[PDB]
């Protein structure tokens, strides 16, 4: 529902095996979304020079062997 | 050393040459006893000389 | 003049003893005008003297290539590589020109 | 196949030995390129080594040329037959 | 060698956290420490 | 003018490394008083290291 | 109305405008224009000349300040005075072949090699048999650059 | 679609380097021609804060960073956390993740592996009252709340640290162990010491405040004394 | 110690008006000053061809020399009178003048290789007491020398 | 031969592929198929991955 | 009043009048770090934040494709016993760990330094030996090519698998993209100077000095390979 | 006359309008792309200096030092007397307790200095050597005493004059190190006694380093403009020949460097009589040549 | 690993007791002792130490097929020059035995006079049985233009 810092919020009343359980599923899923958002900046950087450059290499093949 | 390269200087005072190079006897003998010489002295060089001429 | 199979080996000394620059310069005036110029004498300017210089051609090309191709495996010099490359290079178009002349 | 329009067997055989050996003696070289390592032979300059772009491009223009000399080689042909035309001979 | 990601997201990995256990108390000044993550 | 949010867009430090020769006579613009006395030196100077030389270029041209 | 006027400043731009890309006309070849004087001397070549060779000489000072600004960069341990006098050198060369530019210019008016004022009575005309460039100049910028008649 | 606004984020940001880099190199091509040396200064081109390409840290203004540390990459900082001089927070091939209240002690390195096995963050962890002592190295590590680590202390990956537990300085934690919490532990291996007490988690606690009220004073001082940058 | 890009942009620049000069040609096709020189399409072609390939090598030539400086301002100035008597060869109408200006490249190629750098400053700190031979130097100038002997005299 | 088993079906398998020794760093194991053919890590449709975090942390910054 | 001022005066690169350091190409180096002396650097050789390297006292050479780590200082000795060059040897594919110190040694190849070790003058640690992070080598002491070696003094563990050395080279591999990544961020052109004051010195000299040569000469040429280049 | 001076109007013509105009256009362009590239991009900034920075009325006082490595940290009560050298990277916080430091002595890079008590002073000696990665949290160091390479040592320690603690040790908290005994291990114990040629080595490390703390001081104590003209040198060495080399000595000798000078050559290469030998090269023991010594041959 | 005897928890050997040491007659006739490792080259020692009288122009030769393999690859090509050339005292150079044949060759086509007892140092592999090898190191020849650089 809403975001909720598991690091940074209130551990004591858990047990300490609790208390790092959670924080390592808390870690994990956050490094699952900036996983996430890394690879779809490279395939953003993938994507882009293939549209801006795909055309102009046609071209200058096309017209070097025809 | 100022200007000397790779030449370093020492507790007591500075190399000739650069670390890891030998120390040369003629060059030595050339500074401390400059112009001074109570001998000809035949050294490995003196001798190998000789045979070659 | 020009350092051919037959007279080499004062070329490879001169290219070992020169510097890159100075290799690179003499490989451009050499191949560009001195033998182009040694390919005009009997192409364009000596043509009608072609049924002297076709025998002599061949037999300098034909010695050349027999004095050569055991030479230029024996060198471990980079110059002499840049050297044997230009001979080779040399005797090749001397071919040519054979050919040409014909 | 110019040694063949003016019909010299004995030359092309000639020419193809040469060209051979020539061929193996500028072959041989990469054996030798292999390297244990990666080499430093940059210049340094300002405590790094110096890389030319200038002559970087100019070996980059020559590289494509070396790559695609056959793709546009009618055109040097046409040049250099035009040159030579001007040759009475 | 392989660089691929373990933790994925499509699913959760099947594992069991009972068949080893981590020592908690008891430790003597010669015993190793115990191992954090024990599912297999 | 003299700064920005962090660009001082009136920075500048003067070039230290000035040629030895700047404002010496010579190189006074051609035609004035300064420049013809700096000329008229070296050219005395010149004749009297080569008469010779002074003599066989400028009398024969 | 292809080439500048050959007493205009802008005269000298007909040396860039040829019909056939060949360096010299054959043995025997009738000149474009008529011709005003063949065996033409160092004195008349130096009396016949023009706006348009003043005109190039004016191109070559105003194109030797960039390019002798251009050779002087990479000059190093330099003082000024030899900057300047390697400046003025440069220049003075530059200013040099462009009075060299001119007397061949005036030479070519002479021969009627270009453009000197004058046609002839009667127009020798080719049959372009082989014409691979006069769509593409048409359409294209490099009209400009050729003469045809 | 998230795909094309990555694509425009990154065009727009191509395009903002090479208007950097054209207006740079006029700004040097005038200096040359005005016969200025003012570009060719060689300054320290340091940044505390070195963001990488969407990967920009982030920290509550409360909290003290040393100018001489430096922030890279995907960096996470609590409310009051304090980072020593000289320490430096890579974190560029993962996430660093700090907690509220927590001390980094001077020329302290953090630096995430690669990767690791499965069910092991491959980020490091920090809980939200540490205090780690300088020259400490941490790689891929989770620690607890109320934890110290004592100075010249390695941490390897995979290793997790309860709350409450302290290892003595001078000590190693082998990679992929666990350190229950309120044990002491040392040695270059770490051993088994013995059972904290109330008076020695009072003292660490202590020990903690004290460090973050320091940190809080430095900061002020810094800032009069105009070495740090009012963010 | 002045490094002697100006020399080379110099010896480009006159290269370059030296193209326009031929670009801007114009005259008969025949023999000048006493039918020594020959002036038709073909040989201008080939004094062109010569000077593009000339200055395309200077270019590249003034790059290295910026990269690195090993060269003195007497190099290039062999350089220089290299490029500007060795088109003229093409030029050649009989024999006797083609030989007279292969002489004169030859004595400008001879002072290229007699300009050569010997000693560099480099990182062996062994030599400093001792002697050692290299006999390239000596080597070149012999055997450029003694070539140039017989090539004339034939 | 008897002991080896790289999979979890018959000698269980710790999700951590090895148990790290002191005075060594923590690799994983060697796969038994080594192969390359991988695709780049796929994701669930829709997958929330906004930068929660930071757009908090921004937020309280103000 | 000696070192009184607002802005540092510290360079990542320095020479002590005859010892210029020399980097080879896609080698960084952070600003942080300090590299004087007699030093000089591979290829793809990645320094990280806050490590010193001081050749001042003695040559130090870096192999190709190395990690340094952080805060790590490497520096030589003026000699040693046994009448060996004191200068510091390192590598090809060798990872420093951070917290660490080297004096004059000898590292081959493939070598693995963990975080905080000691190694003394006079050690050498042969191809694909590895090291505990707090352990110590002592001076004049000889670490078999393959070999585990861990505490203070070090001593032996176990011989290392062809297994583990891969793993060490992809390591050492590896740093060189996050390298890379760190480089990228850095423009070629420094902006700081435009960030400051103009000052009395600045605007009017106190003396002249005769120009004699750019150090950037032929820059236009150059190609910015690094950006952290002065 | 005209050449040279349409030469001065254009370079006026430069140096007064296109300079300024093009610096200001890239100033302007500069900060149109610093702005399109945020938040994803960082600029560089002018890292302040940490040297000498007080906090509470705390005031270093390290005016009397030969060398303070421009990127150390010195802050509030440090102390330092003459001679004394901290290098690259080390931290001296002194506000959690003073840090007096001693004449000539030595502290090497990233060494840092923390007291683990409230106000506990930590007090270092005359000719002390701290090497680098070394730790002293709050300790008393008497003269003459070494300390070597990643070494630590703990709160309350006091180690007596000419007391050498081992590379890599770790001193055991609360511990007392006689003089003239070596200490090592983790945790640190007595080893042997220190031998007249190791404290021979020892006292000769600390002098050479010592020394070396001024040339590194005069490196780093540079102005732009020196470091420019150290640029400009280097790279003119880079393409300087044997000849100017030579010249370059002649000159600092003296000899005449123009042609009208080269008339009075034997005034300064000849004329100028040889400094007579010092009285104390008339009384060394023995004169032979040297040769080199054939022991272990 | 391998090649060593060492037993869990044991001390690392001193580099002392490893040091093979070689004597050496210099070309000025004086006398140096230098020292090396078994595994590495005599011509890398000898460059590690800086010993004069040694150009090494190829620099030890090719990477691969080296002549230091033990059984030495009939494919290799052998060493690439002559310039490493050092006369080894009779009792090791009979331990060190026959030559092979493309050393001989290049050693027989060095400029400079050579003896019986001569060897190339990058042929040379250092042998703990070579300790105290008494050797002379004449100068050796500079083949190109490159070698002054
Ligand atoms: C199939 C086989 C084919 C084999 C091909 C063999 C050759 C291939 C490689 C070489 C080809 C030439 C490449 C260009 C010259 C090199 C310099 C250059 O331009 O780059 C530097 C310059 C780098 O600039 P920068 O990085 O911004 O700054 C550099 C310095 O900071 C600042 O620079 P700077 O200030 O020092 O100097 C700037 C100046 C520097 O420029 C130069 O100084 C040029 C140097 C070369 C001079 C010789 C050129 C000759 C051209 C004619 C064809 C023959 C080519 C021979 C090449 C090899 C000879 C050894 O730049 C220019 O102005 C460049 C202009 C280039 C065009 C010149 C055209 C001349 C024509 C003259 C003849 C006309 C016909 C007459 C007919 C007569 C009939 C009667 O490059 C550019 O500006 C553009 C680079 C990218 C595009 C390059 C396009 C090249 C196109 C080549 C076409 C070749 C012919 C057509 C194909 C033929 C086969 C089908
Ligand atoms: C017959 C036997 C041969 C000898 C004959 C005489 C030759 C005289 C030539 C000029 C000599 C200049 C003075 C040299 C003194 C040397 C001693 C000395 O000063 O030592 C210290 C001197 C250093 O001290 P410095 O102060 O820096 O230099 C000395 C001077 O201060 C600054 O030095 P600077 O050189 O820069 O200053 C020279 C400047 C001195 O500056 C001044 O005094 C003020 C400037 C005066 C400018 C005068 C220009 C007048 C132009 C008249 C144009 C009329 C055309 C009319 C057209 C028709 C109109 C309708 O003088 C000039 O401007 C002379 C130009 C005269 C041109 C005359 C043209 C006559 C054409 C005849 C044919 C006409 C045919 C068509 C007729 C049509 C009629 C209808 O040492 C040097 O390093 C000097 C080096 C000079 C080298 C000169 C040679 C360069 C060329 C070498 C070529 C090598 C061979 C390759 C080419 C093959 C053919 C040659
Ligand atoms: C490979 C090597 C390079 C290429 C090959 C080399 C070629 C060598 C052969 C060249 C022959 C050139 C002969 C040209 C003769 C005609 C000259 C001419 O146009 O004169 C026209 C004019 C005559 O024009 P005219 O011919 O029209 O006049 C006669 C007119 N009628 C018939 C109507 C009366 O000549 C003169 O008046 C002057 C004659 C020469 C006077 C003496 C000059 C001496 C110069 C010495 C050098 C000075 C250097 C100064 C340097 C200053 C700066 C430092
Ligand atoms: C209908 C009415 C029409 C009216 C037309 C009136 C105008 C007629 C003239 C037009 C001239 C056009 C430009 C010509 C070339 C200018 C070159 C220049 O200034 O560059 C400086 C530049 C100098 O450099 P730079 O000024 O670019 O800056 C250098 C900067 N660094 C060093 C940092 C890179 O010149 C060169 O670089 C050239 C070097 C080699 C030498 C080449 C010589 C070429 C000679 C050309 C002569 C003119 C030919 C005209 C052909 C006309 C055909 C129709
Ligand atoms: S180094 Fe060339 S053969 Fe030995």
């Amino acid at each position: 529902h809403q975001f909720e810092n598991v690091l940074l919020s209130n551990r004591k009343n858990l047990t300490p095996q609790e208390s790092v359980q959670k924080v390592i599923n808390y870690a994990l899923l956050q490094d699952a979304k900036q996983r996430s958002r890394t690879l779809r900046h490279i395939k953003a950087s993938w994507v882009i020079p293939a549209l801006l450059f795909t055309y102009p290499a046609w071209y200058l093949a096309k017209g070097a062997v025809n | 050393v100022k200007g000397k390269g790779s030449i370093r200087k020492g507790i007591h005072g500075e190399g000739f040459g650069a670390p890891s190079h030998a120390h040369d006897a003629l060059i030595h003998q050339i500074k401390q006893s400059k112009d001074t010489m109570d001998y000809q002295n035949i050294t490995n060089e003196v001798a190998q000389n000789f045979a070659n001429h | 003049k020009l350092g051919i199979a037959p007279i080499q080996l004062y070329k490879i000394e001169i290219y070992k003893g020169l510097p890159f620059l100075s290799i690179f310069f003499y490989t451009t005036f050499y191949f560009l005008i001195f033998f182009l110029f040694f390919s005009l004498l009997f192409i364009y300017y000596l043509s009608a003297l072609n049924n002297f210089f076709w025998i002599i051609l061949l037999i300098i090309s034909i010695i050349g290539i027999f004095y050569i191709i055991s030479i230029i495996f024996d060198i471990n010099l980079f110059k002499a590589f840049l050297a044997y490359s230009t001979i080779i290079n040399s005797i090749s178009f001397i071919l040519l020109i054979i050919a040409i002349i014909f | 196949l110019y040694s063949s329009f003016k019909s010299q067997y004995l030359l092309i055989l000639f020419m193809t030995i040469l060209n051979i050996f020539g061929m193996y003696f500028y072959i041989q070289n990469l054996r030798f390129v292999v390297k244990k390592n990666k080499s430093s032979i940059l210049n340094y300059k300002n405590y790094y080594v110096n890389i030319n772009y200038s002559i970087t491009l100019n070996i980059i223009l020559l590289n494509f040329f070396n790559f695609f000399g056959i793709l546009f080689l009618s055109d040097l042909i046409i040049i250099l037959n035009y040159i030579s035309s001007y040759i009475y001979i | 060698r392989q660089n691929f990601a373990k933790n994925i997201t499509t699913t959760d990995i099947p594992k069991d956290s009972h068949h080893f256990a981590a020592k908690r108390s008891g430790f003597t000044q010669t015993e190793q420490a115990p191992f954090a993550y024990n599912d297999v | 003018d003299f700064f920005v949010d962090k660009y001082n867009f009136s920075r500048r430090v003067v070039d230290h490394r000035q040629p030895y020769d700047l404002n010496f006579s010579i190189n006074n613009p051609v035609g004035s008083r300064v420049w013809f006395k700096a000329w008229k030196q070296k050219a005395i100077g010149n004749f009297l290291n080569l008469v010779g030389v002074h003599y066989a270029f400028y009398g024969a041209g | 109305s292809q080439t500048f006027a050959h007493d205009s400043f802008l005269g000298g731009l007909n040396l860039f405008k040829r019909r056939d890309p060949r360096f010299v006309l054959d043995q025997g070849e009738r000149p474009p224009y008529p011709i005003i004087n063949s065996n033409s001397s160092f004195v008349d070549v130096l009396s016949n000349f023009n706006k348009a060779d003043f005109g190039l000489v004016l191109f070559s000072a105003a194109i030797g300040f960039p390019l002798s600004r251009w050779v002087l960069k990479g000059l190093t341990f330099s003082s000024l005075n030899y900057r300047r006098g390697l400046f003025s050198s440069v220049y003075g060369g530059v200013i040099l072949w462009g009075l060299v530019l001119g007397f061949n210019n005036s030479y070519y008016r002479l021969n009627g090699f270009v453009d000197n004022g004058l046609v002839w009575k009667r127009k020798e005309r080719k049959l372009n048999k082989y014409d691979f460039t006069s769509e593409f100049e048409d359409n294209s910028f490099f009209k400009k650059l050729r003469i045809r008649d | 679609m998230k795909l094309f606004q990555a694509m425009w984020t990154r065009t727009i940001y191509s395009i903002g380097r090479m208007v950097r880099e054209t207006g740079l190199a006029l700004d040097r091509y005038g200096c040359k021609l005005e016969q200025d040396i003012s570009c060719y200064e060689p300054l320290s081109r340091h940044r505390n804060i070195l963001p990488i390409y969407d990967l920009v840290p982030t920290f509550y203004h409360s909290t003290f960073i040393a100018p001489n540390s430096s922030l890279i990459g995907a960096v996470y900082l609590g409310q009051n956390t304090v980072v020593g001089y000289g320490s430096t927070l890579r974190g560029d091939n993962h996430a660093i993740r700090v907690g509220h209240n927590t001390v980094i002690g001077d020329k302290v390195a953090i630096s995430n592996v690669a990767t690791l096995a499965a069910g092991i963050p491959v980020s490091t962890n920090i809980g939200n009252h540490v205090n780690i002592g300088a020259g400490c190295v941490l790689q891929s590590c989770v620690v607890d709340d109320n934890v110290t680590v004592g100075h010249n202390t390695v941490i390897l990956e995979g290793s997790v640290l309860e709350r409450g537990s302290v290892i003595a300085p001078n000590s190693l934690v082998p990679a992929g162990r666990l350190i229950p919490s309120g044990q002491l532990w040392a040695g270059s291996p770490v051993r088994y010491v013995r059972d904290l007490k109330e008076e020695e988690i009072k003292l660490n606690l202590e020990q903690t405040e004290q460090n973050l009220s320091i940190g809080k004073t430095h900061k002020s001082s810094l800032i009069q004394q105009e070495a740090y940058d009012r963010l | 110690k002045q490094n002697p890009s100006f020399i080379i942009r110099l010896n480009l620049l006159l290269n370059s008006l030296m193209v326009l000069y031929l670009i801007t040609f114009n005259g008969y096709s025949s023999t000048f000053w006493w039918s020594h020189f020959k002036l038709n399409n073909y040989s201008l072609y080939m004094y062109l061809l010569v000077i593009i390939f000339n200055n395309y090598f200077l270019y590249i030539t003034e790059k290295h020399i910026k990269i690195l400086n090993n060269y003195s301002i007497d190099y290039f100035f062999s350089i220089i009178n290299i490029t500007l008597f060795i088109p003229m060869i093409f030029l050649s109408n009989t024999l006797f003048t083609f030989f007279f200006l292969i002489e004169l490249v030859s004595c400008a190629i001879f002072y290229k290789f007699i300009v050569s750098k010997i000693s560099f400053k480099n990182s062996n700190y062994k030599d400093n007491y001792f002697s050692i031979f290299s006999k390239n130097y000596l080597n070149v100038l012999f055997y450029q020398y003694w070539s140039s002997f017989f090539s004339s005299v034939m | 031969l008897l002991k080896f088993d790289p999979f979890g079906f018959y000698s269980p398998k710790l999700l951590s592929e090895n148990r790290p020794e002191e005075a060594m760093p923590f690799y994983e194991d060697y796969p038994q198929n080594d192969s390359h053919w991988n695709l780049w890590e796929q994701f669930p449709e829709d997958f929330e991955d906004s930068n929660a975090e930071r757009e908090a942390i921004l937020k309280s910054n103000k | 009043t000696k070192y009184g001022e607002n802005i540092s005066k510290h360079r990542s690169l320095m020479s002590l009048y005859d010892l210029h350091p020399q980097i080879g190409y896609q080698s960084y180096i952070a600003p942080n770090s300090t590299v004087i002396g007699e030093v000089t650097i591979g290829n793809e050789t990645t320094v990280w934040y806050n490590s010193v390297i001081r050749g001042d006292v003695n040559a130090v050479q870096i192999g190709n494709n190395v990690s340094i780590g952080e805060n790590v200082v490497i520096h030589t000795a003026g000699s040693l016993p046994t009448g060996q060059p004191a200068s510091v040897d390192i590598g090809h594919y060798v990872i420093i760990g951070s917290k660490s110190t080297i004096y004059s040694c000898t590292i081959q190849d493939e070598v693995v330094i963990g975080q905080g070790c000691v190694i003394l003058e006079g050690a050498r640690i042969e191809k694909g030996a590895m090291i505990a992070a707090n352990s110590v080598v002592p001076p004049g002491r000889l670490i078999p090519a393959g070999t585990l070696w861990a505490g203070n003094p070090c001593t032996f563990v176990r011989n290392l698998t062809k297994s583990e050395l891969a793993t060490n080279i992809d390591h050492a591999k590896k740093q060189l993209h996050l390298a890379q990544q760190h480089r990228y961020e850095y423009l070629p052109y420094n902006s700081a100077y435009l960030q400051k004051s103009n000052s009395e010195e600045d605007l009017n000299p106190t003396k002249y000095d005769d120009v004699t040569i750019n150090y950037n000469f032929g820059d236009e040429e150059r190609a910015q390979e690094n950006p952290l280049k002065y | 006359m005209l050449r040279l001076r349409l030469f001065d109007a254009y370079e006026k013509i430069s140096m007064t309008f296109l300079g300024p105009l093009y610096r200001r256009i890239g100033k302007s362009l500069a900060q149109t792309g610093l702005n399109i590239q945020q938040p994803y991009t960082s600029d560089d900034r002018l890292v302040p200096s940490l040297r000498n920075i007080r906090v509470t009325n705390k005031i270093p006082s390290i005016n009397d030092s030969e060398f303070i490595a421009p990127n150390s940290v010195v802050i509030g009560d440090v102390i330092t007397k003459e001679g004394s050298s901290i290098w690259y990277g080390a931290t001296l916080r002194g506000e959690l307790g003073p840090i007096e430091i001693g004449k000539q002595t030595v502290i090497q890079d990233l060494v840092n200095i923390q007291s683990g008590k409230q106000n506990q002073k930590t007090q270092i000696g005359d000719n002390v050597f701290i090497g680098p990665n070394s730790y002293i949290q709050s300790s008393k160091i008497n003269d003459n005493s070494f300390v070597g390479m990643g070494s630590t040592v703990s709160t309350g320690c006091n180690l007596a004059s000419n007391a050498v603690v081992a590379a890599g040790s770790v001193v055991p908290e609360n511990t007392q190190v006689p003089s003239n005994q070596i200490w090592a291990g983790s945790p640190a114990q007595y080893l042997r006694d220190i031998t007249p040629e190791e404290r021979q080595v020892l006292q000769e490390h600390h002098q050479e380093c010592v020394q070396l703390a001024r040339i590194h001081a005069e490196e780093t104590e540079k102005s732009f403009r020196e470091v420019l003209n150290d640029f400009d040198r280097i790279t003119a060495e880079a393409e300087y020949d044997h000849e100017s080399l030579a010249l370059q000595k002649m000159r600092d000798l003296g000899f005449p460097m123009e042609g009208e000078e080269e008339e009075y050559i034997e005034q300064r290469v000849f004329m100028r009589e040889q400094l007579p030998p010092l009285e104390s090269e008339f009384w060394k023991k023995n004169y032979d040549p040297y040769e080199q010594d054939l022991f272990h041959f | 690993a391998g090649n060593h005897h060492h037993h869990a928890g044991d001390q690392a050997d001193r580099v002392a007791d490893k040091i093979i040491w070689i004597n050496i007659q210099n070309r000025i006739g004086q006398f140096e002792r230098i020292s090396a490792f078994e595994g590495e080259s005599l011509l890398e020692a000898l460059q590690r130490n800086k010993v004069a009288g040694i150009v090494a122009t190829c620099e030890g030769g090719e990477d691969i097929n080296t002549m230091l393999e033990k059984p030495i690859d009939p494919v290799t090509y052998g060493p690439f020059c002559s310039s490493c050339q050092v006369v080894v005292s009779n009792p090791w150079r009979n331990k060190m035995g026959n030559l092979h044949y493309l050393e001989e060759r290049n050693l027989v086509r060095s400029s400079y006079p050579t003896t019986e007892n001569s060897r190339l140092a990058c042929c040379i592999l250092v042998e703990k049985w070579m300790n105290e090898m008494i050797i002379s190191i004449p100068q050796n020849p500079n083949s190109v233009y490159e070698d002054n650089m």
